[PDB]
């Protein structure tokens, strides 16, 4: 968790715009990779803190595999082949990436997410069929 | 350019929750006073080293009259209350399930 | 509006209803927005109304979602339209004494 | 047909003094807190922080005044769901506490008058009370700038809300607050001039606050009853109406325990994380 | 924990796959003794995670690293099993199927390793040209 | 994970073994593993060590994506070796040197190499997306 | 360059100051410590540069 106040949501700080968070993340990633009075109740709190950490890990791993349904297994950032509709959003790339935070962005398209998720599933199914059909020849 | 859908995991976004909170208090656990007695079995000790993170430039909408923490606190207190200050006589209404 | 009738000196019951079948905060008001009755927690509160002495309610039915206004010893001048406020719906009844 | 269900229970007395209780989110959840010193009852906060646990709140049960709790950081803040709604509770949080000292004297030994062990009283410093109201009025005038502010006693209802009510050590007290709310206001005070003494009775048959019903308790403790509380707020109800020609009246409200807890929990919200998001980019997946 | 797919082979293999698809869509679319038991429960959860991560990387030896379902290029031998795809997937549960071929697995595991080695060898030789 | 490391991290092999030997041992264990062939105080301390190691592991598995090695333990790149960094042959180092000896030998070229790896990955992604401009 | 935990078989109730300090300064010792002998590794130690 290079960025963020939460274990999950590790791609950035709340309040940062989406583009800014990405740039900050790249820098932090580079640095990390490059290597650049006991109280009795402490027992209780130690367990609770570990449970929070363990739970985040369990969820993380679960989601990393579930995303395979859209062809995004094991990824944090996953590019797809589904076109963006101006109907979902009439904003352009720079204005959303530079001026909107992730919460604002999700609010902007909140009631289209179920539609988009459906489309992603469909695309992955067709991609899989195409590969296997080619392998019936090869 | 052509705009394409990109899926991001690890996005710093949250929504309202409806969950159960834990209670904590510095119960004496030897005293006979009601709140200490209840807390002894109902609650955990408080956090010896609590932390607070100030968020960046964010705006969050709060609403004290739609706050479900209130209802939960209400239930905990009633349970506490009725395990201690027991009346000599308790009287409550009860009605027949008729459409009248 | 619902219309309820009675004679001077009689007692009538005007009602509000919740679909919740639980005790809900509710209020009764007259046409001049003067509070008459309401539910504060488990208690019956009364407003600064001419009906403060006449108004009552069957507290035992509050958990049935029934929130009546009972007006005892009706005066001819009590013939107003009363307003219910339950949850977030309003109901109106005209009383003719 | 409704039939009262009656349960007879043992009647022990117990020591009874509220302890601060903190609430903590479970794993997977976090609590956001509003840090504005001027925060409203609802709406946006720009200073927001994340905690796992709330501050402690003592589980104090009272009906007209909030007797033990936190204070506002700078100013008296008046919070209401709808200030123009005659039916809503107005919660006033003070930035300073007013001490109230209640007692049941050991010499009150009379048991009956004719065919006092239930006699008690509470003291408030006069200068604290009048200062408190003057500040409240100044804030009420921000909402009601052309109207006279009248404080009054309760308009009627069950005694738990008509009188002030609290519990010390198992003793249920009912106190007359007419002496606190008989004041009328302009930008100036209309009262006289040290100690405002409230008359209190200790009762055995009380209404339930936790539900609808009645409950009877054992008779009073022989002596030495004392309470020392910090009033940190008021529960007021505004009396409006079509004929309120230049005057507004504020009477003690309350009776709804949810309002008492809201007065402390208004700064906290519980949230969950949804880490999966979507946005357009200019990349393409190779297929 | 994974505990397989949590169905205890109480359903046939085909049914399990369909159920997983459904759940993936739903999931993405959206007191002293407590110390002792809290620790033991927590230890078990940690252990499950460590084994999972290890095995996901160990499977790289067969070219299946990081996958739950890994399609290989090793042909099926009718000698191992003479059943058809539908017979196996629709009527058998996982604990019936593994029993049917329980002692052919060591042979299969060997074949999987060999195939992966040959595939890697071929790719690297091609890359000495390209 | 694999009982060659003697540490939670550093699991590819025992300290003191040559790099070559460690790889061979690791292959053998993979076959064997896949073929199927005050207590409260210390319990918490042990778990903290294990949880932390897992968190670092996962973190790094994703951070390595910056060089195109996400999710891998062993990862091949397209950055050529500079004889200037090291003049030794492949069997020379893999057969006779341990990991610590090797890392000490090329320690001051590490940041140079890391920089090159990032640059290569950027160019690779750029080239692919340009091809996909038409395809 | 890190911070280590101290552990001791403190009694606390004995009132002796090391036991009293240890009561909160430290934790109980490991009831079942383990040692792993490493392979043929040569490591340079220097007691005069030891930050512990
Ligand atoms: C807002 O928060 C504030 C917090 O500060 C709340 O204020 C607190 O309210 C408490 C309510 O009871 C009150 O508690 C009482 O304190 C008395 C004084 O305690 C101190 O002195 C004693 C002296 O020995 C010390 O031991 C103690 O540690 C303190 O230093 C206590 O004496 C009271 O206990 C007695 O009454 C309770 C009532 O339920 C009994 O349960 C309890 O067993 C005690 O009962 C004795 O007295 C009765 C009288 O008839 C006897 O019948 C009985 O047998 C006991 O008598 C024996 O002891 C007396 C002692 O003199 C002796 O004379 C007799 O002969 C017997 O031996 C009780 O603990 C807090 O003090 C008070 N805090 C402050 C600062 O004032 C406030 O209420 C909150 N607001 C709200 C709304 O909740
Ligand atoms: C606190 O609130 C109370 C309640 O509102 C308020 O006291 C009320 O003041 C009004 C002032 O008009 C009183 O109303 C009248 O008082 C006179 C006194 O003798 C009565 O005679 C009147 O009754 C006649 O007129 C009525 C008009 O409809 C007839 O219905 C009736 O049959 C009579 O003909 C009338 O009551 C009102 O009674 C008081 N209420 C109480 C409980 O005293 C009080 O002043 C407020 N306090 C402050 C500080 O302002
Ligand atoms: C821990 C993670 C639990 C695994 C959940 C199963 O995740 C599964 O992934 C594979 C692709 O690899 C998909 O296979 C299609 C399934 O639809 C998906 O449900
Ligand atoms: C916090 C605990 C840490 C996580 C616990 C699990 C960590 C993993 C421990 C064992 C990992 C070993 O996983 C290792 O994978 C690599 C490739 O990906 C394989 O290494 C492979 O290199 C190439 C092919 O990749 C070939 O030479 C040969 O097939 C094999 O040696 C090893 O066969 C396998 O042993
Ligand atoms: C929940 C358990 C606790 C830990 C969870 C797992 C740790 C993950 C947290 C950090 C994740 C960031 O890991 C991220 O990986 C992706 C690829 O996969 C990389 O993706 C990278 O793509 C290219 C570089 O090629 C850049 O345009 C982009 O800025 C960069 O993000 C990021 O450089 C890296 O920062
Ligand atoms: C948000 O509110 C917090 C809480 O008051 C402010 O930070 C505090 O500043 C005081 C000043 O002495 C410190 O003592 C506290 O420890 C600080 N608290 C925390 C949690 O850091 C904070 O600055 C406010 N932020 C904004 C943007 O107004
Ligand atoms: C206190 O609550 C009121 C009621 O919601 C807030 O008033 C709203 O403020 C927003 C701010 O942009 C306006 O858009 C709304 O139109 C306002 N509502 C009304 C009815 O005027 C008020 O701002 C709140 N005060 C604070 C400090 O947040
Ligand atoms: C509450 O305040 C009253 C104010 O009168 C106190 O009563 C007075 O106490 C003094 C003490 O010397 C006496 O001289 C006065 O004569 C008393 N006045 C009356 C009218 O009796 C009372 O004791 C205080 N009570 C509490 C709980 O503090
Ligand atoms: C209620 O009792 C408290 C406690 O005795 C009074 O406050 C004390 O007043 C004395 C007077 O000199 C001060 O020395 C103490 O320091 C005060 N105590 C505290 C905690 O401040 C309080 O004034 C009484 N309140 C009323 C209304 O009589
Ligand atoms: C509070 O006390 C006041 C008196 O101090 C009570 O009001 C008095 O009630 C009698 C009853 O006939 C009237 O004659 C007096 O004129 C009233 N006095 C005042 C100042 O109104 C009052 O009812 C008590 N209130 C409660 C809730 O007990
Ligand atoms: C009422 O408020 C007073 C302060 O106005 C509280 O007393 C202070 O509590 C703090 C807590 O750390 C102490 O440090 C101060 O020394 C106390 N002041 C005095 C004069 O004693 C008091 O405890 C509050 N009472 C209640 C019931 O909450
Ligand atoms: C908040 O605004 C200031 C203005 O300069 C900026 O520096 C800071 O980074 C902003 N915080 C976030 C989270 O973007
Ligand atoms: C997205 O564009 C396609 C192009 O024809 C259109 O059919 C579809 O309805 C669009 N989606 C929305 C939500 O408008
Ligand atoms: C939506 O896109 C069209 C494209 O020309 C633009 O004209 C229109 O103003 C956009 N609407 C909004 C609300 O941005
Ligand atoms: C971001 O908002 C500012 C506000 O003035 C605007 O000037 C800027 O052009 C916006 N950025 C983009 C990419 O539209
Ligand atoms: C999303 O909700 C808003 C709320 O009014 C609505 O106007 C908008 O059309 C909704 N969008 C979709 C895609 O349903
Ligand atoms: C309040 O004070 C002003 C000061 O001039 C006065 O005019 C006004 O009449 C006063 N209010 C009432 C109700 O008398
Ligand atoms: C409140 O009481 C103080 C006591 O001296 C007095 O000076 C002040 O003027 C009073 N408040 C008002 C508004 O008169
Ligand atoms: C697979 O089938 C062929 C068919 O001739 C047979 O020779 C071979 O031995 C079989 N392999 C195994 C492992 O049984
Ligand atoms: C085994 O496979 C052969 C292949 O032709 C088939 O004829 C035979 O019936 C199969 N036996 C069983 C039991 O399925
Ligand atoms: C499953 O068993 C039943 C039993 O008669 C059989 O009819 C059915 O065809 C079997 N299905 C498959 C896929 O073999
Ligand atoms: C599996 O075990 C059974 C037990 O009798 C045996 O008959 C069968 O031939 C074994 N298969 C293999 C592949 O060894
Ligand atoms: C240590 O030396 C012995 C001598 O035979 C050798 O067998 C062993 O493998 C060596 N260990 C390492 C880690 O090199
Ligand atoms: C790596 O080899 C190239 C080949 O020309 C050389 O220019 C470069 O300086 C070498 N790197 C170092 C560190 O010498
Ligand atoms: C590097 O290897 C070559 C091979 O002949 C040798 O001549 C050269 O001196 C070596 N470099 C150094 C610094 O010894
Ligand atoms: C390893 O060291 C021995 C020592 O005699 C040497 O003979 C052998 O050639 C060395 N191996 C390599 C690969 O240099
Ligand atoms: C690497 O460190 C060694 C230690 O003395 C030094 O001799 C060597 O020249 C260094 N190499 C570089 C490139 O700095």
């Amino acid at each position: 968790v290079g960025l963020g106040a939460f274990i999950l949501g590790f791609l950035g700080a709340a309040g940062s715009t989406m583009g800014a968070a990405s740039m900050a993340l790249t820098v932090q990633a580079r640095l990390l990779l490059s290597g650049i009075q006991h109280m009795l109740q402490l027992t209780v709190w130690g367990i609770k803190q570990l449970q929070a950490r363990v739970l985040a890990v369990e969820r993380y791993l679960r989601d990393q595999q579930l995303l395979g349904i859209w062809g995004c297994s094991g990824k944090i950032i996953c590019c797809t082949n589904v076109p963006w509709n101006d109907s979902w959003s009439n904003k352009t790339i720079n204005e959303i990436w530079d001026n909107m935070t992730w919460m604002q962005w999700e609010k902007e398209i909140d009631n289209y997410t179920q539609h988009i998720y459906t489309l992603l599933e469909v695309s992955q199914i067709q991609q899989e069929k195409n590969e296997q059909e080619l392998l019936e020849l090869d | 350019a052509k705009k394409w859908v990109t899926v991001y995991y690890g996005v710093p976004v949250w929504k309202e929750a409806t969950t159960t909170l834990f209670c904590a208090s510095d119960a004496k656990a030897y005293d006979t006073e009601v709140h200490n007695v209840w807390a002894t079995h109902a609650c955990v000790p408080t956090d010896p080293n609590p932390q607070e993170i100030v968020l960046g430039n964010v705006t969050e909408n709060f609403n004290m009259w739609k706050n479900n923490m209130v209802e939960q606190m209400h239930e905990d207190i009633i349970s506490l209350w009725d395990q201690s200050l027991k009346p000599c006589v308790k009287l409550t209404p009860l009605c027949v399930t008729l459409n009248c | 509006k619902k219309v309820v009738l009675g004679k001077k000196g009689d007692t009538v019951e005007l009602t509000c209803t919740a679909s919740q079948k639980k005790s809900i905060q509710f209020h009764w008001k007259n046409s001049n927005q003067i509070k008459i009755l309401g539910n504060q927690g488990s208690f019956l509160t009364k407003g600064p109304s001419k009906l403060n002495d006449r108004a009552d309610s069957r507290r035992s039915l509050w958990d049935q979602g029934n929130f009546p206004l009972i007006i005892k010893n009706l005066k001819i001048e009590d013939s107003d339209t009363y307003i219910c406020e339950v949850e977030d719906q309003k109901e109106e009844v005209q009383l003719l004494v | 047909n409704c039939n009262t269900s009656v349960i007879t229970q043992a009647c022990p007395k117990v020591s009874f003094e509220p302890i601060p209780i903190h609430y903590c989110a479970p794993a997977g959840f976090a609590i956001l807190k509003c840090n504005s010193k001027t925060f409203n009852g609802s709406g946006p906060c720009t200073n927001v922080s994340t905690v796992q646990c709330t501050h402690g709140i003592r589980p104090v049960v009272s009906t007209q005044l909030l007797l033990n709790g936190s204070l506002a950081e700078e100013e008296i803040v008046i919070r209401s769901e709808n200030i123009t709604d005659n039916a809503k509770t107005i919660i006033v949080q003070l930035n300073e506490a007013v001490e109230i000292n209640c007692t049941r004297p050991n010499n009150n030994t009379r048991k009956s008058i004719h065919i006092n062990i239930r006699q008690a009283h509470c003291n408030i410093s006069k200068a604290r009370w009048n200062e408190t109201l003057g500040q409240i009025v100044a804030k009420l005038e921000e909402q009601f700038p052309n109207k006279t502010i009248i404080f009054n006693h309760s308009s009627g209802g069950d005694p738990e809300i008509v009188t002030h009510s609290f519990n010390c050590g198992g003793e249920f007290f009912y106190c007359n607050t007419t002496p606190l709310f008989n004041s009328t206001w302009n930008n100036t005070r209309t009262d006289d001039y040290q100690n405002i003494t409230l008359q209190c009775r200790i009762k055995q048959i009380i209404n339930m606050w936790q539900g609808v019903g009645k409950a009877m308790y054992a008779p009073p403790i022989r002596g030495q009853i004392r309470c020392s509380s910090n009033i940190t707020g008021l529960l007021l109800t505004r009396d409006g109406g079509r004929d309120q020609n230049g005057t507004e009246t504020f009477r003690p409200g309350g009776g709804n325990m949810r309002d008492n807890w809201r007065s402390e929990l208004y700064k906290y919200k519980v949230v969950k994380i949804e880490p999966l998001g979507i946005a357009p980019t200019a990349c393409k997946r190779r297929v």
